[PDB]
């Protein structure tokens, strides 16, 4: 496995440049907000699945743990990058360029909205950087399918862990802000977690509404969570 | 068989 | 706050010394079990443990400090994680099965597709029996969960000191997880390390919590499992 | 509001 002889410095680099791109939205009724939305994370699900294949660790598990991993992630991986790029926004979810949005504008969804736009709060209070949050993102990847299977797994977080230690250290900042941060950092994931189930609840009624077109991909990722 | 073992594969 | 003031040796023994207690099942093993009899053993005891856990709550250093408000709002959110964390952890010492109570101990074959639950806390016990988790650091992570889970969810200066508060208590959980790996011998890297397998492992209990959150909202409308007046407010809050 | 109840007694 390439991904534990990497350095720190190298594990950096390879996260940074596996980044997915920023997409643009086809350019607002309750029909036309999910239909952009969904139509939206479809097309950023395909960027992630090339991801997924660059995270240093991940090509050297099989097909199917790939799948179970994707699966389990997916709208965890999609809400995180939602909220990175919102940071620098406050009070609007910027899900594109041209699409940045009000927490006034469709419910189900006022709720995860409010928690997104929190969790965006918090990373800037955090002042999150970008190497700390492609860390948080692969973590997030590899973590959340481990325990529905695993020591290959756990050996590319413990090598992640010591990348985060890495970066706050030469941040400058000291042995006990490394561990605290650390904690503070994982901690988020929680949350994270919490509003992907929330998410993807109200993905299952959209599908029962059948009013929203869904992707037989974004389809066929709601099912596993079924 | 899925959409999402075709993306992983190619 | 006295919290801010305690010594991680002095936090670990405030956490020991509020432990809830163990409490039995009215589980019969002559009596025959249909799987809503077994279900309404289950959420019985659930409702029995939920009461001694709201006292457990009042000594955890740092939430009396707290508005009466806010300290409902963490214990709505955290509740169920609490009980998992807990369930997990007496089950450590049992392979392949949950300790409910000392008289109920179940494996994955005694039901109703709550079996996928079931599997998960029993993967989360085989993970703290791998890591071999202790006591000291148990109770640390238990008190995590009450702080951590509702704080992103809750305007004004002065609500904002209270959220700061929370993370700062936090801050010396941390601490004090990471007094106890430095005391076990543990270099730096591993203590590191350590610390965020055991926070990632928070991750799982909060995706089984809301697996669960979804059962008891099934169970509710089937009407068939008995559920005490404080388990449906619990569970009403969160499907708001 | 049970649980208010039972954090004050
Ligand atoms: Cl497999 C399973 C069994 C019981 C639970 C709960 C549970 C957890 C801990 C305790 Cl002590 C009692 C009941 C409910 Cl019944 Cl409240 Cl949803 C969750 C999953
Ligand atoms: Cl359901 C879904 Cl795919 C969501 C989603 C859509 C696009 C992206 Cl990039 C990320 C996430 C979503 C978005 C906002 C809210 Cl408040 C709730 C869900």
């Amino acid at each position: 496995s390439l991904a534990l002889s990497l350095t720190a410095d190298q594990m950096v680099s390879a996260l940074l440049d596996a980044e997915p791109p920023i997409l643009y939205s086809e350019y607002f009724s309750e029909a036309s907000m999910m239909g952009l939305l969904t139509n939206l994370a479809d097309r950023e699900l395909v960027h992630m699945i090339n991801w997924a294949k660059r995270v240093p660790g991940f090509v050297d598990l099989t097909l199917h743990d790939q799948v179970h991993l994707l699966e389990c992630a997916w709208l965890e991986i999609l809400m995180i990058g939602l909220v990175w790029r919102s940071m620098e926004h406050p009070g609007k979810l910027l899900f594109a360029p041209n699409l940045l949005l009000d927490r006034n504008q469709v419910e189900g969804m006022v709720e995860i909205f409010d928690m997104l736009l929190a969790t965006s709060s918090r990373f800037r209070m955090m002042n999150l950087q970008g190497e700390e949050f492609v860390c948080l993102k692969s973590i997030i990847l590899l973590n959340s399918g481990v325990y529905t299977f695993k020591d290959h797994i756990h050996r590319v977080l413990d090598k992640i862990t010591d990348t985060l230690i890495h970066l706050m250290a030469k941040a400058g900042l000291t042995l006990q802000q490394q561990h605290q941060r650390l904690a503070q950092l994982l901690l988020i994931l929680s949350h994270i977690r919490h509003m992907s189930n929330k998410g993807m609840e109200h993905l299952y009624s959209m599908k029962c509404k059948n009013v929203v077109p869904l992707s037989d991909l974004l389809l066929e990722m709601l099912d596993a969570h079924r | 068989h899925k959409i999402l073992h075709r993306l992983l594969q190619d």
